[PDB]
C-alpha cells in the first residue's frame, strides 16, 4: 500500500543519512591506533568517505576498538560507551580487541572487547592493514543500509 | 505631565525598595542599585531629547560611566568579601557590631 | 642615548614604533601649513542660513545679491 | 517599522530551529539512560585574575564610550582645542595601560 | 493601539524592574536587567535617541552586565515564596495604576500625570542637515574640556583604586 | 513585500553557512595533501545535507541542567544575533539602511558573549564553565581592540553609516592608508569569532559540552556565520568595490569574490599554525596589539587635521 | 551596660585584625592512552 | 585536482549573490524604477513627506515635474 | 561655602551648560528659548525673594511651556466631549480630519 512505500523511503532516506556521515571515535590504546593514523593518512583518506577524523566522543557515532583492552581500562571504556548518543556502533580492530590476541592467557588482559561493549564489525589482523579498516568501515556503512527500523515500526 | 515619565519614576521607586530591602545576597543588591543608575538614564535622556536641550546630551553618557566605575568599586569590594568568607551573604558582614 | 635606543629597538620594536607614532601624532600638526585650511573649511560649511540684515544705509561691505563682488570668497578652497 | 519586523522574524526563525532541533528526537523512544568534569565535586576556586582583566575590561570601555564621538567632533570650528583633548583621552587611555604594566597587573595572563 | 508603542514598551520596563527586584536569584536579576535595558534602549529609540540607545546596549549591556554576570559567575554556586508573593502584588499595583491612568485619562500619586498618548509633546518642526543629539554629543571635546578632564581623571583613579584594593597588600 | 526581502536575505545564509563546512573540509583536504568528500554526492555536493539530517536525528543528551531557561534562551540568542547582524550590511544597499549601522553591528557583536556565558552557567560541570570564562575574557578583551580600530577607521569616513564607506574608497581601497589597521584588524576579527589559532575550547573542555548534537549543529552554524558576517563587514572596510548606480550587480559580484577569497584566507590561516596559549593571546593582545593601536588611534585622529582632509559630515 | 542582647558581643582584636578563616586538583582520566592526576594552583 | 573545490565555493558565491541581487531588485521595483529614497536627516524626510503630499497619489515616488504648473 | 573660583579668574568651566537659553552649537533653538529667556531678565539682579513674587507670571508660562499640563488637559476635555457627542450621534467628523483633505504643499 501507500504507508508500506512511504516508511521504505523515508527508512532509505535515514539510512543514507546515517551511514554516509559517520563520525568515529578511536581509542588510542596500542599498535591498531597507528595503523588508524595510517588510514586517516592521504593515501586512504578517511575523511572523503564523509568519515572525520578524531570526533568528539560526545557526538561520534561509531567507536574503534583499536588496542588490546587491559583490566585497568576497561571500565573506563564501558563509561565512554555509555556516553554515546544512539545510534551507536563499535568496531574491533585487531586481534588483541577480537579475542585477545598476543595476550589472551595474560593474567591483566580482557579476552575480547566484547566482553565489555556489543561489537558489530570484527576487523582481523595484527594490526589489519589500513585496506582492511576501511573495508571494514565501508562494510559497517553496507550494515546501516539494510537497516529496517520504520518498516519495524510500521508492522508492529 | 506625560506617562512613560510616571512608568519610569515608578520603576525607579521599586528598584529603590529592591535595594532597600536585602534578602540574601550582596550582589542583588548591586543589580538594585544599577537599576535605579538605567532607570535615571531613561528619565534624564527622556527629558532632554524631549526639551530639545542641545548641550545636555553629554549628560547621561558622563552618568553611565561614573555609575559604571561605582558599580566596578563595588564588585571589587564585593570580590573581597567573597574571598574572606567564602560567599557574598550580606549576613557575615556584622563584625563591627562590637 | 645612541646605543640605548639600537638595543630597545632591536628588544621591543613594538614599543617603539608606538612611541615614535605617538610622538609624530602629537608633535605634526603643531608644524605643518595645512591645519588652517582645515580650520577655514570646517568655518566655511554652510550648515544653517544666512539670515539678511536690515539695510541702514551705511554697510558697504555687506553684498546685496550672491553674485556682487563683496563678501567671502572659496576660490582658495576651489583651487588649494 | 520594518526593522522590528525583522527582529520578529530572526526570533521566531531562530526559536523554531530551537524547537524542532530540541523535540524532534524527543519523538524517537530509544532508551532510558542512568549515567551513574575531571574534579568530583570541587568548589570553583576564585581567581583574581579573571576578575581582573573583567574589570580593566570594563574600564577601559567605559573609556572607549568617551572616546566614541570623535569622527563627529572633528568637524567643530575649534579643532585645537578638539584635538587636544582627543589627544589628552588616548594619552590618558595609555597611561592607565602602562601603570597596569608596571606593577604587574598582566601577569600571568599577561 | 499603535499610538501607544512607547507607554506599552515602558510598562515591559516597569514588569521588568519588578520581576529583577524581588532577588530570585542573582544570574536571574541579572537576566531580567538584561531585558529591562533592552526595552528601556527600545523607549529611548522610539523617542529619538539612536545614540544614546546604541550607547545603552554597547556600554551597558555588551560591556557592564558582561562583567557582572561574569562576576556572578565567579561565586554563587549552581544548585520562594516571598519571591512570587513580591512579584504578584507589584503586577498589582502596576496593572491597578495602569487602569485607573486609562479608565480616567488623568491620575496624580506624587505628581500629576495625563493619561493621553505620549506622541502629544513632539516637536513639529524639522532639524535641518544634521541630528541635534549627535552636535550635543559631538560637543563634548570643543565646550566639555573641564568634562573631559575630570571625567579622564575619574577613570585613571578608579584604574589605580582597582588595582589597589584587590592586591590584598 | 518586505518579508520576501527579510527571507531571501536570511535562508542564503543558512544555505551559505552549510556549503562553508564543505568547502572548508575539501580545502583543508586539498591543503593537506589529500581529498575532501567527495563519495557521498558528486565532488561531495551533498555531504552537508547527509550531516544535517544525521545531527538532527541523533539522539540528545538529556543533561542536568541547572536552569533549562538559560539553556533554552543561549542557542536562541546566538542564533538571532547571528542573524540580525546582516541587515545593515550594503550590498550595495543595505536591506535595513542604518545612520549609525557600524555602532549598531559592534553593539551586538558585544552583546554576543551571553550565549557563552549563560552556556557555561547552564552546564553542570565546573570545568565547563571554566572554559566559558576563559572565552568569555578573551572575547571581550578582543572586543576592546575591535572598537578603537574601528573608531580609528571610521575617521577617514566622517560618518558611522555603512553605505558611505562604499563613498568613501571610490578612488583607492582602504587598505592603502590604513594598512597596519587592516592587520590587526583581521587578526582580531580572527580571535573575535574563536578561529584558529585562537580557538582554546578545542585545545588542551567546551562551553557547550553538554549540549545536545542539534543544539550544537546551531551553535556551529551561528558561529560560521558569524565567520562570513565578519569577512563581509572587513571586505566593505579595506576592500571597497566599485559600485554603477545603474548597475548594482557589479558591486554585488565584485565584493562576493573579495569576501569569499578573505573566508578561504580564513580556512587557510586555520591550516597552517600552531594554537596559542592562554596567556600568549593574552600578551599578544594587551601588550603588542592595544599600544600600536593606541598610537595609531592618535595618529588617525590627528593625520585629517594636518592635511586638511577632514571628511564631510553628511 | 552590658545587656541580654550585648552578651555574645566579644572585644575587637588588639591589633584589629580577625584570621582569615589549598588548591584546584584535576584528575584527567583516560578518555597512548595515561590517566593523570594535576594539583593546579590556577 | 584543486579545480574540485570550485562547485562548492561556486554555490556558496550563488548564495551570497542572491541577498545583494533581490534587495536592489525589490528597491528598484517598489519605488517606480528608481532607488530606494535615503533620509539620514529630518530635512530629507521632510522633502520625502512634501514630494507624497504633491504626488497627489500619497506616494512618494510619483514624481511631477513642470506638466503641475500653470 | 560656594567660592567662586570661576569669576574671580574669568575662567567658564560650566556656565554654558548651565541654562538652556545659552550658546548652543548651530544656532540651535530650544522649544521653550523665549519663556526662559523672559524669565531670566526678570530675575536678573533683584534677588530670590522678589523673584518669586514680581514677575511670577513669566515662570507660569516658562512651566507651561516646559510640562505642558494645561494644554494636554484641553486637549483631553475636547476630545472627550468629541467621543461623548460622536457615540450620542449629534456629531458628524468633517472629511479634512477623517484622511481625505489632500494636504496644502
Ligand atoms: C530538514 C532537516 C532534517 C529534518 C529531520 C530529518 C528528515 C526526516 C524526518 C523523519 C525521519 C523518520 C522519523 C524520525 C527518525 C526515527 C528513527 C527511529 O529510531 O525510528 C524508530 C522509532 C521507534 O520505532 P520502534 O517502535 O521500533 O522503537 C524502537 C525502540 N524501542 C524498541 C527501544 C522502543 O520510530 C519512531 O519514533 C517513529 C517516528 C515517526 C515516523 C515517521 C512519521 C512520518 C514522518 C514524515
Ligand atoms: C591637564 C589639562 C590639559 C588641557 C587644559 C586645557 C587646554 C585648552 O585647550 O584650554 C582651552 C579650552 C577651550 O578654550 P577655547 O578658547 O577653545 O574656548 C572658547 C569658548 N567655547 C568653549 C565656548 C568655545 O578651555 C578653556 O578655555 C577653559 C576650560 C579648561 C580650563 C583649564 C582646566 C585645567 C584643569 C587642571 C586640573
Ligand atoms: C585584511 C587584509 C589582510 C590581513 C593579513 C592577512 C594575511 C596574513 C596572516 C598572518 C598570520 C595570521 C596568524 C597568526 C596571528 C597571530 C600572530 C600575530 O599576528 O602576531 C602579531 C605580532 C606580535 O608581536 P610579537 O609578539 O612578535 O612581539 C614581540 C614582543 N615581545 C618581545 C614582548 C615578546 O606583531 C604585532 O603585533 C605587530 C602588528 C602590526 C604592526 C604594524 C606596524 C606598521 C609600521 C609602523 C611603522 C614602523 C617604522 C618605525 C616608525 C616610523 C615612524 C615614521
Ligand atoms: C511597605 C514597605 C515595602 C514596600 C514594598 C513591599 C513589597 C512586598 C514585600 C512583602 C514582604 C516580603 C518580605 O518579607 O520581604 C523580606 C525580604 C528579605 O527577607 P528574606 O531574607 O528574603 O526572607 C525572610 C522573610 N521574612 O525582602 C524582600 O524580598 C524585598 C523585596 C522587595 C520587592 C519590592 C517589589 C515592588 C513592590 C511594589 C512597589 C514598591
Ligand atoms: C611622548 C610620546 C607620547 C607618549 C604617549 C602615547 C604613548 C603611546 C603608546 C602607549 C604604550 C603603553 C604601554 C607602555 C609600556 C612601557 C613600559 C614597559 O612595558 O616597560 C617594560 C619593558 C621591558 O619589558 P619587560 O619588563 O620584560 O616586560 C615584559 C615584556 N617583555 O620596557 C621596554 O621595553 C622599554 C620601554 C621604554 C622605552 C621606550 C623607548 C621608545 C623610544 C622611541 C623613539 C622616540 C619616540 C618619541 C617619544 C619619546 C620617547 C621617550
Ligand atoms: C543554491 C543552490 C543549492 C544547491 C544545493 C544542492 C547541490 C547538489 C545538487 C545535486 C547534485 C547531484 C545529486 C545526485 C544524487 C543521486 C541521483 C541519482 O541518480 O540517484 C539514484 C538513486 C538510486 O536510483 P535507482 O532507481 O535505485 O537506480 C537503479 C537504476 N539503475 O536514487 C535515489 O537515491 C533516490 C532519488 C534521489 C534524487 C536526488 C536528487 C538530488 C537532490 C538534491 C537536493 C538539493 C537540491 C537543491 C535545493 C536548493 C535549490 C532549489
Ligand atoms: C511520500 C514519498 C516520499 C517520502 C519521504 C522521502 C523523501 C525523499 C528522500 C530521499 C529519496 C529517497 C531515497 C534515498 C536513497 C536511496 C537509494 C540509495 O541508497 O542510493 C545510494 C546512492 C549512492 O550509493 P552508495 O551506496 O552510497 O554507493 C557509494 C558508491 N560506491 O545514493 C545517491 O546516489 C544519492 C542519494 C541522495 C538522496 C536524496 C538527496 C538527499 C535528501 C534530500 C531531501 C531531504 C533533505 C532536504 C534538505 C534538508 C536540509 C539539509
Ligand atoms: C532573552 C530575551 C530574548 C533574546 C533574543 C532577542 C533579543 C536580542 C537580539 C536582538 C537585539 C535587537 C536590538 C534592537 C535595537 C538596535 C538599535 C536600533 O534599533 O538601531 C537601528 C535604528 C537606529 O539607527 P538610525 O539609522 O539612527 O535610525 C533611523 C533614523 N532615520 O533604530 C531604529 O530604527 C528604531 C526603530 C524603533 C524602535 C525599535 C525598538 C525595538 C524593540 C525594543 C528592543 C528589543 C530587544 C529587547 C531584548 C534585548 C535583549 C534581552
Ligand atoms: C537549517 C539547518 C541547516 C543545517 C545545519 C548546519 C549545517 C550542518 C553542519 C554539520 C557539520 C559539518 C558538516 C561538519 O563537517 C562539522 O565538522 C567540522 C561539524 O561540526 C562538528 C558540523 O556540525
Ligand atoms: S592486534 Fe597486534 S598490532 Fe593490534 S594492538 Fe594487538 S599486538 Fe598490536
Amino acid at each position: 500500500s501507500r504507508g508500506e512505500y512511504v516508511v521504505a523511503k523515508l527508512d532509505d532516506l535515514i539510512n543514507w543519512a546515517r551511514r554516509s556521515s559517520l563520525w568515529p571515535m578511536t581509542f588510542g590504546l596500542a599498535c591498531c591506533a597507528v595503523e588508524m593514523m595510517h588510514m586517516a593518512a592521504p593515501r586512504y583518506d578517511m575523511d572523503r568517505f564523509g568519515v572525520v577524523f578524531r570526533a568528539s566522543p560526545r557526538q561520534s557515532d561509531v567507536m574503534i576498538v583499536a588496542g588490546t583492552l587491559t583490566n585497568k581500562m576497561a571500565p573506563a571504556l564501558r563509561k565512554v560507551y555509555d556516553q554515546m548518543p544512539e545510534p551507536r556502533y563499535v568496531v574491533s580492530m585487531g586481534s588483541c580487541a577480537n579475542g585477545g590476541g598476543y595476550y589472551h592467557y595474560s593474567y591483566s588482559v580482557v579476552r575480547g572487547c566484547d566482553r565489555i561493549v556489543p561489537v558489530d564489525i570484527y576487523v582481523p589482523g595484527c594490526p589489519p592493514t589500513a585496506e582492511a579498516l576501511l573495508y571494514g568501515i565501508l562494510q559497517l556503512q553496507k550494515k546501516i543500509k539494510r537497516e529496517k527500523r520504520l518498516r519495524i515500526w510500521y508492522r508492529r | 505631565m506625560s506617562l512613560v515619565y510616571m512608568n519610569i519614576m515608578m520603576a525607579f521607586t521599586v528598584s529603590l525598595t529592591g535595594l532597600l530591602m536585602y534578602r540574601s545576597h550582596l550582589m542583588s543588591s548591586l543589580l538594585c542599585l544599577e537599576g535605579m543608575m538605567l532607570s535615571l538614564f531613561i528619565l534624564a535622556t527622556l527629558m532632554i531629547l524631549n526639551s530639545h536641550f542641545t548641550l545636555a546630551s553629554m549628560m547621561p553618557i558622563i552618568l553611565l560611566v561614573f555609575a559604571a566605575c561605582e558599580a566596578a568599586l563595588g564588585l571589587s569590594l564585593l570580590v573581597m568579601v567573597s574571598n574572606t568568607y567564602g560567599t557574598d551573604y550580606v549576613q557575615n558582614l556584622n563584625l563591627l557590631q562590637c | 642615548v645612541a646605543a640605548f635606543l639600537k638595543n630597545v629597538w632591536a628588544k621591543e620594536p613594538v614599543l617603539v614604533a608606538s612611541f615614535a607614532i605617538a610622538g609624530l601624532a602629537v608633535i605634526l600638526p603643531t608644524l605643518s601649513p595645512y591645519t588652517k585650511y582645515s580650520l577655514m573649511i570646517n568655518r566655511a560649511t554652510p550648515y544653517n542660513y544666512p539670515v539678511p540684515l536690515r539695510d541702514d544705509g551705511n554697510m558697504p561691505d555687506v553684498p546685496s545679491h550672491p553674485q556682487d563682488p563683496q563678501g567671502p570668497s572659496l576660490e582658495w578652497l576651489k583651487r588649494l | 517599522m520594518n526593522l522590528m519586523i525583522t527582529l520578529l522574524t530572526n526570533f521566531t526563525l531562530a526559536t523554531l530551529l530551537v524547537t524542532i532541533a530540541f523535540w524532534l528526537p524527543q519523538l524517537n523512544v530509544y532508551s532510558e539512560k542512568t549515567s551513574p568534569d575531571p574534579m568530583g565535586s570541587a568548589r570553583l576556586p576564585f581567581s583574581m585574575k579573571f576578575f581582573l582583566v573583567a574589570i580593566t575590561f570594563l574600564l577601559f570601555d567605559l573609556e572607549i564610550a568617551l572616546l566614541l564621538p570623535l569622527p563627529w567632533a572633528s568637524q567643530t570650528t575649534n579643532l585645537n582645542t578638539m584635538l587636544t583633548m582627543a589627544l589628552l583621552l588616548i594619552f590618558l587611555l595609555a597611561v592607565s595601560l602602562a601603570y597596569e604594566w608596571t606593577q604587574k597587573g598582566l601577569e600571568w595572563t599577561e | 493601539m499603535m499610538t501607544y508603542i512607547v507607554f506599552i514598551l515602558s510598562i515591559i520596563f516597569v514588569m521588568g524592574f519588578v520581576g529583577f527586584s524581588s532577588k530570585p536569584s542573582p544570574i536571574y536579576g541579572g537576566l531580567g536587567l538584561i531585558v529591562s535595558g533592552g526595552v528601556g534602549c527600545g523607549i529611548v529609540l522610539n523617542f529619538g535617541g539612536s545614540f544614546l540607545g546604541l550607547m545603552v546596549f554597547l556600554i551597558y549591556l555588551g560591556g557592564m552586565m558582561v562583567v557582572f554576570g561574569y562576576t556572578t559567575a565567579m561565586a554563587t554556586e549552581q544548585y520562594n515564596k516571598v519571591v512570587l508573593g513580591t512579584f504578584i502584588t507589584g503586577l498589582l499595583m502596576e496593572f491597578l495604576m495602569v487602569y485607573y491612568v486609562l479608565k480616567d485619562k488623568e491620575v496624580e500619586i506624587v505628581f500629576k500625570f495625563n493619561g493621553m498618548g505620549d506622541w502629544v509633546i513632539y516637536d513639529t518642526g524639522d532639524s535641518g542637515f544634521f541630528s541635534e543629539e549627535a552636535m550635543g554629543i559631538a560637543a563634548l571635546y570643543s565646550y566639555g574640556t573641564w568634562l573631559v578632564i575630570v571625567t579622564g581623571w575619574s577613570l585613571l583613579i578608579g584604574v589605580v583604586v582597582i588595582m589597589e584594593i584587590t592586591r590584598g597588600n | 513585500m518586505f518579508m520576501i526581502n527579510v527571507l531571501t536575505l536570511i535562508i542564503p545564509i543558512l544555505l551559505a553557512v552549510a556549503f562553508l563546512t564543505l568547502v572548508e573540509r575539501k580545502v583543508l583536504g586539498y591543503m593537506q595533501f589529500r581529498k575532501g568528500p567527495n563519495v557521498v554526492g558528486p565532488y561531495g555536493l551533498l555531504q552537508p545535507i547527509a550531516d544535517a539530517i544525521k545531527l538532527f536525528i541523533k539522539e540528545p543528551l538529556r543533561p542536568a541542567t541547572s536552569s533549562i531557561s538559560m539553556f533554552i534562551l543561549a542557542p536562541i540568542l546566538a542564533l538571532t544575533l547571528a542573524l540580525t547582524m546582516w541587515i545593515p550590511l550594503p550590498m550595495p544597499y543595505p536591506l535595513i539602511n542604518m545612520n549609525l549601522g557600524v555602532l549598531f553591528m559592534l553593539a551586538m557583536s558585544s552583546l554576543a558573549v551571553y550565549s557563552i556565558l549563560w552556556s557555561g552557567w547552564a552546564s553542570n560541570s565546573k570545568y565547563a564553565l571554566i572554559g566559558a570564562l576563559r572565552a568569555v575574557a578573551q572575547t571581550i578583551s578582543y572586543e576592546v581592540t575591535l572598537a578603537i580600530i574601528l573608531l580609528s577607521v571610521l575617521l577617514m569616513n566622517g560618518s558611522f553609516t555603512l553605505s558611505t564607506l562604499i563613498i568613501t574608497q571610490e578612488q583607492v581601497w582602504l587598505i592603502f592608508p590604513a594598512w597596519p589597521l587592516a592587520m590587526m584588524w583581521f587578526i582580531s576579527t580572527l580571535a573575535e569569532t574563536n578561529r584558529a589559532p585562537f580557538d582554546l575550547t578545542e585545545g588542551e573542555s567546551g562551553f557547550n559540552v553538554e549540549y545536545a548534537a542539534g543544539p550544537f549543529a546551531l551553535f556551529f552554524m551561528a558561529e560560521y556565520a558569524n565567520i562570513i558576517m565578519m569577512n563581509i563587514f572587513t571586505t566593505t572596510l579595506f576592500l571597497g568595490a566599485f559600485h554603477n548606480p545603474y548597475m548594482p550587480e557589479l558591486y554585488t559580484i565584485n565584493f562576493t569574490i573579495k569576501s569569499l577569497l578573505l573566508s578561504i584566507t580564513f580556512l587557510w590561516i586555520r591550516a597552517s599554525y600552531p594554537r596559542f596559549r592562554y596567556d600568549q593571546l593574552m600578551h599578544l593582545l594587551w601588550k603588542n596589539f592595544l599600544p600600536l593601536t593606541l598610537a595609531l588611534c592618535m595618529w588617525h585622529v590627528s593625520l585629517p587635521i594636518l592635511l586638511s582632509s577632514i571628511p564631510p559630515q553628511t | 551596660y552590658p545587656t541580654k542582647e550585648t552578651a555574645h558581643w566579644k572585644p575587637p582584636p588588639w591589633n584589629d585584625v580577625d584570621p582569615p578563616k589549598s588548591n584546584l586538583t584535576l584528575n584527567f582520566g583516560p578518555q597512548g592512552v595515561l590517566r593523570l592526576v594535576m594539583e593546579l594552583s590556577g | 585536482m584543486w579545480f574540485e573545490v570550485l562547485p562548492g565555493i561556486a554555490v556558496m558565491g550563488v548564495c551570497l549573490f542572491i541577498p545583494g541581487m533581490a534587495t536592489a531588485r525589490i528597491h528598484r521595483f517598489s519605488n517606480g524604477g528608481r532607488e530606494k529614497r535615503v533620509a539620514h536627516y529630518s530635512y530629507q524626510w521632510y522633502l520625502m513627506e512634501r514630494d507624497r503630499r504633491v504626488s497627489g497619489v500619497n506616494r512618494y515616488y510619483v514624481s511631477k515635474g513642470l506638466e503641475n504648473i500653470d | 561655602p560656594f567660592f567662586d573660583v570661576q569669576k574671580k579668574l574669568g575662567v567658564d568651566l560650566d556656565h554654558w551648560m548651565t541654562i538652556q537659553s545659552a550658546e548652543q552649537p548651530h544656532r540651535i533653538p530650544a522649544r521653550c528659548h523665549a519663556f526662559e529667556k523672559e524669565w531670566i531678565e526678570c530675575a536678573h539682579g533683584i534677588g530670590s525673594i522678589r523673584a518669586e513674587k514680581e514677575c511670577k507670571i513669566e515662570f507660569e508660562d516658562f512651566r507651561e511651556c516646559l510640562l505642558r499640563q494645561k494644554t494636554m488637559k484641553r486637549l483631553n476635555a475636547i476630545k472627550r466631549q468629541r467621543d461623548k457627542l460622536i457615540k450620542e450621534g449629534k456629531y458628524t467628523p468633517p472629511p479634512h480630519h477623517s484622511g481625505q483633505e489632500d494636504l496644502r504643499p
